[PDB]
RNA sequence: AUGUGGAUUAAUUCGAUGCAACGCGAAGAACCUUACCUGGGUUUGACAUGCACAGGACGCCGGCAGAGAUGUCGGUUCCCUUGUGGCCUGUGUGCAGGUGGUGCAUGGCUGUCGUCAGCUCGUGUCGUGAGAUGUUGGGUUAAGUCCCGCAACGAGCGCAACCCUUGUCUCAUGUUGCCAGCACGUUAUGGUGGGGACUCGUGAGAGACUGCCGGGGUCAACUCGGAGGAAGGUGGGGAUGACGUCAAGUCAUCAUGCCCCUUAUGUCCAGGGCUUCACACAUGCUACAAUGGCCGGUACAAAGGGCUGCGAUGCCGUGAGGUGGAGCGAAUCCUUUCAAAGCCGGUCUCAGUUCGGAUCGGGGUCUGCAACUCGACCCCGUGAAGUCGGAGUCGCUAGUAAUCGCAGAUCAGCAACGCU
RNA sequence: AGGAGGUAAAAAUGUUCA
């Protein structure tokens, strides 16, 4: 929202901060803090610079992180899938893409409710 | 030699148990030694089945097939033996295994 | 319980401590049969009172039993009208089943990351005289004074 | 309906299996052939008294035991029915078919024979009420039963609304289980539909 | 149920037998292992141009009494209405009433 | 020797006792590496602590089927009846404290129609 | 889906249809009942009728689309509102 | 998630509508199934069988067109003994065929009041009679169970019992199952020789019957308590549903009277739909967290399933899974030497969180001709609502509820969180 | 066996043939 290597995403231990960015998990952290020589056991208050700097370039050599993927993702959406696909008119509609029921409960794209 | 493994199947108790008395008894008149008929564990296939042809999913009727097992390790092999349990007539209710 | 009264389970007693009434909280305090559990943090609890207070914690437990259990109890009795509240003598086997429940239910709303540390708490102002289980047994004894106008119903 | 099949209660204490045979992977097959038998001589010879048709079969013959009132009715004169039907069962085989035919004693005896005679009774012109106390009479006659039930239900006499009426005598304890409560259901064809005659007859208890 | 459903079945169970001697069975284990040169092959198309009916996924077990489709059952070829009926006639051998 | 059994909800046990310190051998294990639990324990030597024999006999057993607390159980009746085939005057006193009658109680079967044997369906009226 | 060992998944008639089009260099509608046939980048130009449950549905297919299956461009069922 | 209503729809097949419909028929909707829609074909038909037909082929194998049905081509295309039986060929003729209608015409099957304990009959008696009595009364019982009385005497269906399973113990029994006592194993364990000791399996049998004791009671049923016993008083639970009601449900399992279609209301194929969605109901799963989440280690189960099926070690993958196929028709082998919750330790420290996992993007695997509509699973990423739920409402009396996982049927695959 | 009085406040209706 600020930072990539935001200098303190949250103080807690890093497998779990590095996660508050929109390309990174439980996983990716792991192996992120596997590659590099970073204890995962340590919060970000205990951090350093150079830790950053090469949890950054490790991140931006790698793999992808919140602008460009989400940049990525809604860009796959509209132009991969086109105006008038089947995922895309769902999308367009507003409902679930993957085959679901709709008739019942599908409120997680529908929004709360609509009751007429 | 080597001993033989006859392992008889059916659905009821009495019929095998009968078959296997048989089956001793013919052994034991042309000499040989037997470890006896094993009582092996019965096979209970479950089937639940609704009893009403359209509805009513919560009355069920349940039904078993419960199969089984004895086993008969003959010693001391001997072609009269052979021959004599080829021989021996048995019902249709009782499958035998020759091993 | 038309035909009368049912047999009253036989409690195990507790080894660590020897106490129908700990195994009686264990019992309350489980949850999904997570009896071992519940066993630990019973005795997480009773450790903790002591190195708080420096007694025996069955002691300081049946202090805060006397503390909680009710003698009375409005029983509600729907007479023409609005239903109205009568004052009954609490058997002594209803009372600590009253006590134990509501010790641990006002744990269980109170605040101290962990049941043990809530529990003991809870037990220790009980045994004071403070916490929300005497809370509810004084609104109880409150509510049976008060409506003891309607005690001569006495069913 | 609320009552279950009297052989299907006393299914492996009192009465046995119509069809004695074992299998493991051809058990489909053979209950496939089995009622299609079953089918062929139900509605070829339904003339004859069809009672029981006890099947057995191991690995390369199929007896087919069947059970009847009238064999004159089952083989032909020089048994050419009886050779007819081996053929068409030697087609239809277990790969190869024997039919030693059995005689009942008492057709009156016999649940599923008294429902049959009362099923053809009944249609062509004999009231209900005639052909089940007839039934009855010449079942309690017939001295091995202890009782007898007898239960007619459809279209009686035509009405235009089904009817379920039964008759009695002696003892029917269904609920029990060391009683040798011979079952019987037929279907009568009718011009105004299907009527259909159950009978229980309870003779008497079974040894161990 | 209707006959031409189970003759159709039935119809489908022929086709299988027919053409799975290998027609429909070569090509799959051509096209598990990895040493599969099918590249050049291209043999789904010829199992596409086979009948859809030769395949046993488009194979229904009907029951053989009466054709139902549902409430079959592998070990008796019959529906769950039919297997009531003939277990407690005495017909299916073993089968008895299960209480327990 | 003296062997015998125990059985508590289809948890069977087989118990080898001899005369020995109070020593366990359940399955090459210890009464408190099988069976940490307190009141599992207690469970066991009951009969024992009853009879004031605690440390007279080592337990050698054989514990197979069932769950911690059936197995628990199935060797407090197995050394409870071990205890009488090697005196069987304490019979009494176990008889009374219900350490040779062998809980029946076991899982209720499942029913048709109901989800846990009891458990029936939400049932609504509408 | 569809195992890439197995490769793509086009029915035999759409590519026969299809690489005579390409070959002859002729563009003209194709009338084909199948949907299920996963469009490969052979035919961007070219355009399917594909969905005859109620409709002709043409679909020009374009660089965008490659691997989709041609269904999904053939919407069967039909909503408006209430 | 699943089912339903309504609304949509070309179709969203049909049935089920309080209790007793709504995770129901559906114990398995991608095509099939499928009955529905659009379109393409077909018509004695997709399947039959009797009659006149002229044949030796019928038919199978391939090719081409077609979405396919199918059509059109080319191969390979009868025995029998002269009359043939079969096979089709058509002319058709009969007719088949209808998941087309009426479950208020029906059988069968089922539910339900209710596993409630009641419902009846013969004879006799009372009454003009419908009817009553019996079957009421006192007591007892889970019970119209039993006793004492009684114009009733009796009987029958129901109750109970006989059946299954579980619970204790004996006799036999040792295999593929067990391992006390011997040895061999030295890895990896009853793993192997061995052994019946124990268990277990499965055959038979004993056992619980108020049988015994004490007290109450008609001195009777029966009851309270105790002994002994594994169990004490229908031991626990199943199976078992009287006469009948609800013109309950099913003509869509089937069968079926009557009615209707017979170039179609049949039938083949393809596609699509049964999966829609402004919404409402219902049954459930997952949760909202610390009695917890995650990580690591470590234990304890039962029951069941497996042949064109289970599928092992090993190897490759992160992981679904791929490879290969040992060994198993299975007390052996496989389904890890089967668990999970649990226990120990570590971490998180009350936050929309390391909760929650939906939804969505990408990349895959497996099934199958084929996963767009419309499958499941895996991986990476995303990380919604939800802070324990208004009125109101449901289940449960003990191995129960609550929770935990496991197996099976259907089934290629699964939408199973369901059912058993 | 011998011996005062009580309380349930209100709480409606039911197309068809049957």
């Amino acid at each position: 929202a600020r930072l990539v290597g935001v200098d303190l995403p949250r103080d807690k231990r890093m497998e779990i901060a590095l996660t508050y960015i929109y390309g990174i998990g439980r996983t990716r952290s792991n192996e992120i803090l596997a590659a590099t020589g970073i204890d995962k056991n340590m919060r970000t208050k205990d951090l350093t610079d150079d830790q950053v700097t090469v949890l950054r370039d490790y991140i931006e050599g790698n793999l992808k992180v919140e602008g460009d993927l989400r940049r990525e993702v809604q860009a796959d959406i509209r132009r991969k899938i086109e105006i008038g696909c089947y995922q895309g008119l769902r999308h367009r509609r507003g409902l679930p893409v993957r085959g679901q029921r709709t008739k019942t409960n599908a409120r997680t794209r529908k929004g709360p409710k609509r009751t007429i | 030699g080597q001993k033989i493994r006859i392992r008889l199947k059916a659905y009821d108790h009495e019929a095998i148990d009968a078959s296997a008395r048989k089956i001793v008894e013919t052994v034991t008149r042309t000499g040989a030694s037997v470890v006896g008929p094993v009582p092996l564990p019965t096979e209970k296939n479950v089937y639940c089945v609704i009893r009403s042809p359209h509805k009513y999913k919560d009355s069920r009727e349940h039904f078993e097939m419960r199969t089984h097992k004895r086993l008969i390790d003959i010693l001391d092999p001997t072609p009269k033996t052979v021959d004599a349990l080829m021989r021996i007539d048995l019902p249709a209710s009782v499958d035998v295994n020759i091993q | 319980p038309r035909k009368g009264p049912a047999p009253k389970r036989p409690l195990v007693n507790d080894p660590v401590y020897g106490s129908q009434l700990v195994t009686q909280l264990v019992n309350k305090v489980l949850l999904e049969g997570k009896k071992s559990l519940a066993e630990r943090i019973v005795y997480g609890a009773l450790e903790q009172a002591r190195e708080k207070t420096g007694t025996d914690p069955v002691v300081t437990l049946k202090r805060a039993l006397d503390n909680v259990k009710p003698a009375l109890e409005v029983r509600s009795r729907r007479v023409g009208g609005a239903t109205y509240q009568v004052p009954v003598e609490v058997r002594p086997d209803r009372s600590t089943t009253l006590a134990l429940r509501w010790l641990v239910n006002f744990s269980r709303q109170r605040r101290e990351k962990t049941m043990v540390e809530r529990l003991a708490n809870e037990i220790l102002d009980a045994s004071n005289g403070l916490g929300a289980s005497v809370k509810r047994r004084e609104d109880t004894h409150k509510m049976a004074e008060a409506n003891r106008a309607f005690a001569h119903y006495r069913w | 309906g609320q009552k279950i099949n009297p052989h299907g209660f006393r299914l492996g204490i009192t009465t046995e299996w119509k069809s004695r045979w074992y299998a493991d992977k051809q058990y489909k097959d053979y209950v496939k052939e089995d009622v299609a038998i079953r089918k062929l001589l139900a509605t070829g010879l339904e003339r004859a008294g069809i009672a029981d048709v006890e099947i057995e079969r191991t690995r390369d013959r199929v007896r087919v035991d069947i059970h009847t009132a009238r064999p004159g009715i089952v083989i032909g004169r020089r048994g050419t029915e009886a050779d007819r039907i081996r053929a068409d069962l030697e087609k239809l085989t277990g790969k190869q078919v024997q039919l030693n035919i059995l005689e009942v004693k008492n057709p009156e005896s016999q649940a599923q024979l008294v429902a049959q005679g009362v099923a053809e009774q009944l249609s062509n012109r004999v009231a209900f009420r005639r052909a089940m106390r007839k039934a009855i009479q010449s079942a309690m006659r017939q001295p091995n039963v202890k009782g007898i039930r007898v239960q007619c239900s459809g279209r009686l006499g035509g009405a235009e609304m089904s009817r379920s009426e039964f008759y009695r005598e002696g003892r029917v304890p269904l609920h029990t289980l060391r009683a040798d409560i011979d079952y019987g259901l037929y279907e009568a064809k009718t011009t105004f539909g299907r009527i259909g005659v159950k009978v229980w007859i309870y003779k008497g208890d079974i040894v161990g | 149920a209707k006959k031409s459903k189970i003759v159709k079945n039935e119809q489908r169970r022929e086709l299988v037998q027919r053409y799975a001697e290998r027609r429909a069975e070569l090509k799959r284990t051509i096209r598990d292992p990895a040493s599969s040169p099918e590249r050049r092959a291209a043999a789904v198309s010829a199992l596409q141009r086979l009948p859809r009916d030769s395949s046993p996924v488009r194979l229904r077990n009907r029951d053989v009494v009466d054709g139902r489709p549902r409430g079959h059952l592998r070990k008796f070829g019959l529906s769950r209405v039919r297997v009531r009926e003939m277990a407690h006639r005495g017909e299916l051998p073993g089968v008895r009433k299960a209480s327990w | 020797p003296i062997q015998t059994v125990g059985r508590r909800k289809e948890a069977v046990v087989r118990v080898r006792l001899v005369p020995g310190t109070g020593q366990f051998n359940l399955d090459g294990r210890t009464l408190e590496n099988y069976f940490p639990n307190k009141v599992h324990q207690q469970l066991i030597k009951a009969p024992l602590v009853t009879v004031d024999r605690v440390d007279q006999f080592d337990i050698y057993a054989h514990l197979d089927g069932g769950g911690p607390s059936g197995q628990a159980g199935a060797l407090r009746l197995a050394i409870a009846r071990a205890l009488i085939l090697v005196q069987p005057e304490d019979r009494p006193a176990l008889k009374k404290a219900g350490f040779l009658t062998r809980d029946p109680r076991a899982i209720e079967r499942k029913k048709y129609g109901l989800k846990k044997a009891r458990k029936a369906p939400q049932y609504s009226k509408r | 889906p569809r195992s890439l060992k197995k490769g793509p998944f086009v029915d035999d008639h759409l590519l026969k249809k299809v690489d005579v089009q390409n070959e002859k260099n002729t563009k003209q509608v194709i009338k084909t009942w199948s949907r299920r046939s996963t469009i490969i980048p052979d035919f961007i130009g070219h355009t399917f009728a594909v969905h005859d449950g109620r409709k002709h549905v043409p679909v020009f297919v374009t660089e965008a689309m490659v691997g989709h299956k041609l269904g999904e461009f053939a919407p069967t069922r039909t909503f408006k509102g209430h």
